[PDB]
């Protein structure tokens, strides 16, 4: 599953939760793999697609809303967007997903 | 002046008895309620 | 304790004709009309007020200096900065995706 | 307090008081319980 | 296995060197248990016996962790650091710091350093002091008590976003009711994604209060194995005081560690003792310290390293019982059961290293000592029972000490602050059942602390005056001190004013209480009542 890496990453690993602080490590370059989820308006989206491809960083289209995505990675609160500082114990990074 | 420490401990127990089911209770309400409205929004 | 009324020639109590109370320097209780409240501007794209500008009747703003119904950025005085910001990030992902769409169909024209 | 449980100002600072003696209390009261 | 070399992560060379030469000839369960995980993206919860390497188990992931993370280069920020350890007294951090320098002593050169920076509370340096140092040396690893540590970080010069992992030793005690505030307020300074290691000698009874610190991706850990002697004497308060004496020049010992509930009863207690010692009560040679928690830092520091350094006593407060390890130690003392029963087996714990013959002692009251032992008997602890003499005493003990109390004011003045504390520090007493103010023996108390006259309590009102029944009047007791001799002269020719204040500020009160005009007309209308049926009954 796609949850399970997810689950093991905020475990083990680094990872940033939000617009602001996606786009911050994505200017930072410290993204590995970004997360969109499939609810998030179409403007942030496109910025931050664009903030990608300017980045270089791997774009991943969660299937499922925010609060689907909030619910995968752990918090009981609506999440956007995720980016993978560093995948840690997990092997997100290494299946391409 | 033994009375007193029976009362208090017999107190202080069912006072611990109660929390722990309106903790329980909570428990389970809340995540029910969170869940429900987690899933409204569609 | 003293009874007043108005002082004009319209005898309903309509919005347009509005009363208050005010002691007098003779000692005495006496209406007064009072004018209807000026509205602030608000913004174009979202209807919030605009921040910044002085709020007046729409005959008062002829009088007042352009520093005190306008903003020194873009489009100030009609639409507020958070609609600005959208619209200049907009335009310019429009105008990327454009440059996109064109090289995409330059591609799949030119294998013929 | 919103839910009425307090009626007054030394309500609220007796309801205090005593919980920082419970919450001082309970990690011995069940050995003391086991003991007798 | 225990062997270093087939460890799962290969540790590195310099750390391998630091090992061998420093030894241990092996790898401890502790060690061998934690380190491949604390430094494997897992939190760690670790319970395990005193002296079982637990500070090398959490130093050598801390250096590990450092290096890997890029910590010791020169693309590491200023006013920036990795690595927090935290400790719940002074000299425990100061003692992990050491550790953590005699591993860094045989650190490579050619390379950018890896520094460390301990954060107590000093007299000899301020906060600022701190920063200073701090930003000037740039050090990486941080070691410090909570107090000057949260002091430290709450400066803006000190950033701590670069922090990847956090160390509390003791973790029990940094969760406990006192420090779960100051302890609080420090982790919620640093990030939330970061690695932490708890490790505690008792860390079970901390329970689901480890959840407060944080935990990601948490391990508990447990490690189990006579080594020492557990005892009790049930003895009369007031001779308490002289069955230490008839322990301490009877008993055969290289150190004893004598516990005191306060630190007031540490000073008295010790300047008590060197007088009876100055008079040859005691023929032994014997030193005797005495350190509390209250002294300033340096005293504190040279105090620990002159008694850890030829037979020597020690009159300590809790601050002493947790965690330090002074070698050699053959006795404990625990003139009073703790104040909570999760410390006693620290305070008996500083001896049974390696099997050691050490011996404990506690004394009870006579009273409630039936509910002492089986208590301890549940939770896994059984003393037998020690029978002592009371050598040396047929009359004079408490005539000696109270002829010494009467030579200086000041004596009797800490005598009584101390007597006064000590039933403060009964008052705060768990397992309530078992240590009751009520059944508290405060004449012998007072007998034990050679004091004259029970001090005003509400304790000594309602649950039981002079003891001496030739009483002694305060006036011409001397303060025998200069200063202070003409300040009380001139309090006592101010008595009737300073009452007359008292007497306005009573007034003042009575009027200013619920309903005072409604409580004074119940007290006419009561006064009328009453003082007419005094004469109507008697006509
Ligand atoms: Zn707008």
């Amino acid at each position: 599953s796609i949850n399970q890496k997810l689950a093991l990453v905020i475990k083990s690993g680094k990872y940033t939760l939000g617009y602001k602080s996606t786009v911050k490590s994505l200017r930072q370059g410290k993204s590995k793999l970004i997360i969109i989820a499939a609810n998030t308006p179409v403007l942030r989206k496109s910025e931050l697609e664009y903030y990608a491809m300017l980045s270089k960083t791997k774009v991943y289209y969660f299937q499922g809303g925010n609060n689907e995505l909030g619910t995968a990675v752990g918090k009981l609160f609506r999440v956007g967007v995720v980016s993978i500082l560093e995948a840690g114990d997990s092997d997100i990074l290494t299946t391409l997903a | 002046e033994e009375e007193q420490i029976e009362k208090d401990l017999q107190g202080l127990q069912e006072k611990q008895r109660l929390n722990v089911k309106r903790e329980r209770r909570r428990k389970n309400e809340m995540k029910q309620k969170e869940l429900q409205r987690m899933q409204m929004n569609m | 304790a003293q009874r007043v009324t108005f002082r004009r020639r319209n005898p309903y109590n309509t919005r347009s004709n509005k009363i208050k109370v005010v002691k007098t320097p003779g000692g005495i209780l006496r209406a007064q009309h009072v004018k209807k409240l000026a509205t602030r501007p608000k913004c174009g794209d979202c209807g919030s007020a605009l921040q910044g500008i002085s709020t007046l009747r729409p005959r008062q703003y002829a009088t007042v200096s352009k520093t005190h119904k306008t903003v020194s950025r873009a489009y100030g005085g009609s639409r507020c900065a958070n609609c600005v910001k959208e619209r200049i990030i907009r335009a310019f992902l429009i105008e990327e995706q454009k440059i996109v769409k064109k090289v995409v169909k330059e591609q799949t024209e030119a294998a013929k | 307090s919103k839910g009425n449980a307090f009626k007054h100002k030394r309500a609220l600072v007796e309801h205090i008081i005593q919980a920082k003696a419970d919450a001082q209390r309970e990690k011995a009261l069940n050995e003391e319980a086991e003991a007798r | 296995s225990l062997e270093w070399d087939n460890l799962g992560f290969s540790l590195l060379p310099w750390i391998r060197t630091g090992l061998d030469v420093m030894g241990f000839e092996t790898m401890t369960p502790v060690q061998a248990s934690t380190i491949p995980m604390l430094a494997g993206n897992k939190d760690v919860v670790v319970d395990s016996v005193t002296g079982s390497g637990k500070t090398a188990a959490f130093v050598i992931p801390v250096l590990e962790k450092v290096v890997k993370e890029e910590a010791n280069t020169s693309k590491f920020k200023k006013a920036h650091f990795h690595s927090l350890i935290i400790a719940p007294t002074r000299e425990l951090s100061r003692q992990i710091e050491s550790v953590v320098l005699s591993f860094l002593e045989h650190y490579p050169s050619d390379l950018f350093p890896i520094k460390c920076q301990l954060l107590v509370g000093t007299n000899e340096a301020t906060v600022r002091d701190d920063v200073s140092n701090f930003l000037r040396n740039r050090p990486q690893i941080l070691i410090g008590t909570p107090g000057r540590v949260l002091d430290f970080l709450q400066m803006p010069a000190v950033k701590t976003s670069a922090c990847s992992m956090v160390v509390m030793d003791e973790a029990d005690r940094l969760l406990d009711m006192s420090f779960i505030k100051d302890t609080e307020k420090i982790l919620r300074l640093l990030p939330k994604q970061r690695r932490t290691g708890l490790f505690s000698a008792t860390m079970r009874s901390a329970g689901s209060d480890i959840f407060k610190t944080g935990l990601r991706n948490p391990v508990r850990i447990t490690v189990n194995s006579s080594s020492l002697k557990l005892n009790y004497c049930v003895v009369n308060p007031a001779e308490k005081l002289q069955l230490l004496v008839s322990i301490l020049n009877n008993y055969k010992f290289k150190k004893c560690i004598v516990y005191f509930p306060t630190c007031v009863s540490v000073s008295y207690f010790y300047s008590f003792i060197q007088y009876l010692g100055k008079r040859n009560i005691l023929v032994n040679e014997v030193e005797i310290f005495s350190l509390h928690g209250k002294l300033q830092t340096s005293a504190r520091t040279k105090t620990l390293t002159a008694f850890t350094d030829s037979n020597s006593v020690l009159f300590t407060t809790d601050v002493a019982a947790r965690g330090i390890d002074i070698p050699d130690v053959d006795l404990v003392i625990q003139l009073d059961p703790p104040t909570n029963t999760d410390m006693f087996m620290h305070r008996c714990g500083r001896t049974g290293r390696a099997n050691r013959v050490g011996k404990a002692i506690t004394f009870l009251n006579e009273g409630r000592e039936e509910d002492f032992i089986p208590f301890m008997q549940v939770k896994n602890v059984e003393l037998e029972e020690l029978d002592l003499e009371v050598k040396g005493i047929t009359a004079n003990f408490y005539e000696d000490f109270r002829n010494w109390i009467l030579e200086d004011r000041d004596r009797f003045d800490k005598g009584v602050k101390a007597y006064v504390a000590f039933i403060k520090y009964y008052s705060n007493h768990s397992a309530t059942s078992i240590f009751r103010l009520q059944s508290l023996d405060y004449v012998g108390i007072a007998k034990l602390y050679g004091l004259f006259r029970l001090p005003r309590m509400p304790e000594i009102t309602k649950y039981l005056n002079w003891l001496v029944d030739p009483p002694v009047n305060m006036d011409e007791y001397k303060y025998k001190d200069k200063k202070r001799e003409k300040e009380r002269q001139e309090t006592l020719k101010n008595i009737s004013l300073i009452n007359d204040k008292k007497k306005l500020k009573s007034e003042l009160k009575k009027k200013n209480l619920a309903w005072s005009d409604k409580t004074l007309t119940k007290e006419r209308k009561l006064e009328r009542k009453e003082k007419m049926s005094l004469k109507r009954k008697a006509i």
